[PDB]
């Protein structure tokens, strides 16, 4: 009558890339 | 027959550079006592005379005393090590002059080894650091709780690297399958001030939790082809050799 | 008196991680977690974990 | 050959400094005991005499004690230890005049070292109090019970401080997640009269309690990107190194 | 301090593998997996396994 | 009689050659002790002198050590070992002059046969990896869970393989019957960077498993002819021989 509770599933809607800028240990 | 070199400041302290294929002159005159030095961790272990009783012997580890008992001593003395076997001309001093209180060996031989194999690590080093011939890939979004959003993400088709600012706490990454399930994954910190995690896999999802709250990563263009470990280390340029031999 | 307090953690100095592994007590296992922040000397100005 | 520089109180009494590659001149006289003090802390391997039955030998630590037991006494001393190894010529003085009633070594090596550790330490010590490359923020309020409240509080975007006058009890500081769950992070005692908290984060809310009071603190300047901490020390002004190598 | 990071792997270095022997616990057995991801040290250089 | 040559720097130290065919000539003066060195990991068995008491023999692990101790030191060493045995002429000489400090081997038998073993081990890579005379097949087909498919699979005739991108993880794979029942199977991994998988069986059905996600491997022309395995291994060139006789 009970399970062990799943851990939170985040949203998909708040879509966005990552990466802002070019990151600096790429060297740019 | 190496004779041993003056020691600037005094005569009686002798250097000599060592050598497999000759034997070194030892002076002594008459009641002195002859220090032998060993270099460092040489493991001793047996010696031999041309007249036992002609020359009195001590040792403790790497330092062998030597001193005449016996007059007119012309004999020889044989050292054994692990590594070495030194090999040394007594003659016995008649006139207790040129007297030779201590001998130390220089090893060139060990020199060269262990510049050679500093060298090695020279090499190695360059190699793992150089990582020229690498492409990076960008492409990735992002979704969920963003107060944990990792400042930046990257693929180098290797690895991929997540970075936090100074004051982002370092939250866990879980791989997920195809079908929604998370699983462990080998996480490696590198960075200035271990604001870089590195995962040991690329994949077309990634997710991050960090207590009641989670995050997705799209790999927008992950690539299943990429590269072969052609030499199994995280650079091209380190091969990667059987030592064991057997 | 102290050895050297720019170079130790005293007892009682928390320590905050992030459980990695789904941790199941059925079975007698081992876990795994990593710290989420630096952690600082009792004097607080080095960084030893 | 190094002869020992006498005393300006008696020339019986007499220095030396250490050097690997020279011998010492040690003119001992009948009737009287040589005493040598070794450096603290070395520990005695071994020694060796060209006549044994010539001088008498006394080892306490670092103590050593030689007198001439039989006439006519021209030989060497070696006393070995684990940090060098030492050379003396023992002649008698036939005369019973000028002896050397005790020895005292001077170190460059040593000597130097130490001076140069405090050097370093006093450096690290300025550098510390220094705790230039700073930037302050201020803009927080409080919300709650003032009994308890700080009266200033603030953070360098590395550590965040509190202050409490001397009348009030030092209440607890917790740090605030994003969902509104307490938890713990380390607290450091600073200041003058001990009258500063200051805790390891820098983060947007706050909570303070002390009994069944209850404070939030809220941060408005929280800099999600904080400075990076390249040195790994509480300042941008001290290296921290691995020591321990191997 | 660890000797050489470049060629050992610590405690908690979680592998994975997928399992060949479909596990009843009846009588007691044997198991076997093959490792599916190549596991590298802990310095994150070389691949040991 | 083989006399050893001197070393370049010093006429006491030479190196000769062994030889089972022929008797080393040692040339031994009074007040000298000999260093022999037998071959590294040498086991000695037992030694025989001419006279027990004219000549000294210490010995411990492969080293060997030799004075006379009579005048007319003229007799003959045959010191036993489990892989040879070493033989002297130990000859007194009158004069003390000349003298053996040590004897070094230059073994030509043991480097002579591991030449040859290598040289055999050689010739037996040489022949798997040629791999001539092989046909390949590669109508195969799949149907099912695409996402970890493999990226190529073909059979020799003999094997069946799979190769995986680079990026993918290393599935299981089943062998399957005609009626739809699934059976272990024995995989070897091979190629360059461990991404290709050989299972041992040409089977006309395969089921390839991971986590929760399956896929079928169909063979559309499975020939039940084959080629025989007469040579007992995975070449047609290289044999299988019963060493252990019986």
């Amino acid at each position: 009558c009970a399970s062990a509770p799943k851990p939170k599933q985040p949203s998909d809607f708040n879509r966005e890339p990552v990466n802002k800028t070019v990151p600096v240990e790429i060297q740019r | 027959l190496d004779v041993p070199s003056s020691s600037r400041y005094d005569h009686r302290i002798r250097y000599v550079t060592y050598n497999p294929a000759d034997v070194v002159q030892v002076d002594t005159v008459l009641g002195v006592a002859t220090h032998i030095m060993l270099e460092e961790g040489e493991q001793y272990l047996t010696h031999a005379f041309g007249d036992s009783e002609a020359y009195a012997f001590a040792r403790k580890g790497r330092h062998i005393f030597i001193k005449p008992q016996a007059e007119l001593a012309n004999t020889n003395l044989i050292v054994v090590t692990d590594r070495r076997s030194y090999k040394f001309r007594l003659q016995m001093r008649n006139d207790r002059n040129g007297a030779m209180y201590e001998l130390a060996f220089r090893y060139p031989d060990t020199q060269a080894r262990q510049t050679r194999e500093a060298n090695a690590r020279a090499a190695v080093e360059a190699a793992f650091e150089q990582r020229v011939g690498a492409y990076y890939n960008l492409k990735y979004m992002m979704s969920g709780d963003k107060d944990i959003a990792p400042v930046n993400a990257w693929d180098d088709g290797r690895f991929t690297y997540f970075k936090f600012s100074a004051n982002a706490d370092l939250p866990s990454i879980y791989f997920v399958d195809a079908e929604g399930n998370e699983s462990l994954v080998p996480r490696t910190t590198v960075g200035s001030s271990n604001n870089i995690i590195a995962v040991h896999k690329v994949n077309p999802k990634w997710m991050i939790r960090l207590g009641n709250r989670a995050l997705a990563i799209f790999n927008e263009a992950y690539d299943p082809n990429g590269v072969p470990n052609d030499t199994g280390t995280a650079s091209p340029a380190v091969r990667r050799v059987n030592k064991g031999g057997n | 008196r102290l050895g050297n307090r720019d170079m130790l953690i005293t007892q009682g100095t928390q320590l905050d991680c992030v459980l990695e592994t789904r941790l199941v007590t059925t079975q007698p296992g081992m876990t795994t977690c990593h710290l989420t922040r630096d952690v600082y000397s009792t004097s607080g100005r080095v960084v030893l974990l």
